[PDB]
């Protein structure tokens, strides 16, 4: 199989460049896809699995398998490090170089329990301290309220110097809809562009939730507020049947981010991941979003701080 | 064009659906329970409905 473009439309956007059939980036950084699982045998996959773990058996961890039956997981992946493939036709990721730990902490309908995500957040700042490994956490997912369990293990997680990217939410257009554990303080909040010019910029989608607009316009994150925005609209990925998919959320937004941030991290290791978030933020504020149901100039509780991109 | 129903919210899971299908008759509704941690994908055409341990439904439910 073969996708319908080697670089998908965010992909492209991201790169802000729409001539690009490739992209390159990321090496010696890890990203943790918290997820379905991962089809790591996918062609444009292969070799990219350095874990493989699993926290939703009757064993709280079985190391050595991390089996997608959804999807969703392997999608998410694909966006953040789909390399092409040996022969180099297959689908490419934002940070192709980068590594994968694929830790399944969700069933195969694409649920799952607050215990077994935040055993597998705490799991990656334990194997990142003792590795000495710079390391991005995915989660494209979540729940509308926040869990205190997971909460607590995000914090730990990026006490031990581990960015965390997660999902805003599809609970939009209305106010203050965004959910966890992306509204949390120490995670990267992501919302959902679509392909779409508003207002001179891209749109946020309807679907994406969004922030607190008490607190949105002091470009300060606080819980509940949006941080950047991303593709999200009809992205074009890896799936676990080993062909391409296209699907929406702010899932796909989440792993544009998480990309991104390995991609600028393995250009300048000596960053710290609150370094590398502050960048991302930077970054976003050259590309302001406009577009979109509470979107506006400046820092605004549909699209957070703007839209960080390559350049 | 109904994306919400938070006039739900403390209904019962039958009542529910009633409801959703008469906006959305093509919806594929999930019933999961209150606190179940869910993948941020929007697909158009699900309803997921929270439940609490009485099948009433725990929080606004909405399309995605
Ligand atoms: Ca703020
Ligand atoms: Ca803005
Ligand atoms: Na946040």
């Amino acid at each position: 199989a073969v996708p319908s473009t080697q670089t998908p439309w965010g992909i492209k956007s991201i790169y802000n460049d729409q001539s690009i059939t490739k992209t390159t980036g990321g090496s010696g950084i890890k990203v943790a896809v918290l997820d379905t699982g991962v089809y790591t045998s996918h062609l444009d996959l292969a070799g990219s699995a350095e874990q493989c773990k699993d926290f939703t058996q009757s064993n709280p961890l079985v190391d050595g398998s991390c089996t997608d039956r959804q999807g969703h997981g392997t999608h998410v992946a694909g966006t953040v490090l789909a390399h092409g493939g040996s022969n180099g036709q297959g689908v490419y990721g934002v940070a192709p170089q980068a590594k994968l730990w694929a830790y399944k902490v969700l069933g195969d309908n694409g649920s799952g329990y607050s215990d077994d995500i935040a055993a597998a957040i705490r799991h990656v700042a334990d194997e990142a301290s003792r590795t000495g490994s710079k390391v991005v956490i995915n989660m494209s997912l979540g729940s509308s309220a926040k869990d205190s369990l997971i909460a607590s293990a995000v914090d730990y997680a990026y006490g031990k110097g581990v960015l965390i990217v997660a999902a805003a939410g599809n609970s939009g257009s209305g106010s203050n809809t965004i959910g966890f554990p992306g509204g949390l303080v120490n995670a990267v909040a992501v919302a959902a562009l679509e392909n779409v010019q508003q207002n001179g910029t891209y749109r946020v989608a309807d679907f994406s939730s969004r922030g607190n607009p008490a607190t949105a316009g002091d470009y300060i994150i606080q819980e509940r507020d949006i941080e950047v925005s991303a593709p999200g609209a009809s992205v074009e990925s890896t799936w676990y049947t080993g062909g391409y998919n296209t699907i929406s959320g702010t899932s796909m937004a989440t792993p544009h981010v998480a990309g991104l941030a390995a991609k600028i991290w393995s250009a300048n290791t000596s960053l710290s991941h609150s370094q590398l978030r502050t960048e991302l933020q930077n970054r976003a504020k050259v590309y302001d979003i406009k577009g979109g149901i509470g979107a506006g100039t400046g820092d605004d509780y549909a699209s957070g701080f703007g839209y960080p991109r390559v350049k | 064009l109904k994306t919400e129903w938070p006039e739900l919210v403390g209904k019962s899971v039958e009542e529910a659906k009633k409801v959703i299908l008469q906006d959305k008759p093509e919806a594929q509704i999930i019933v999961l329970p209150v606190g179940t941690i869910v993948t941020m994908e929007y697909r158009i055409d699900r309803v997921r409905l929270f439940v609490d341990k009485l099948d009433n439904i725990a929080q606004v439910p909405r399309v995605g």
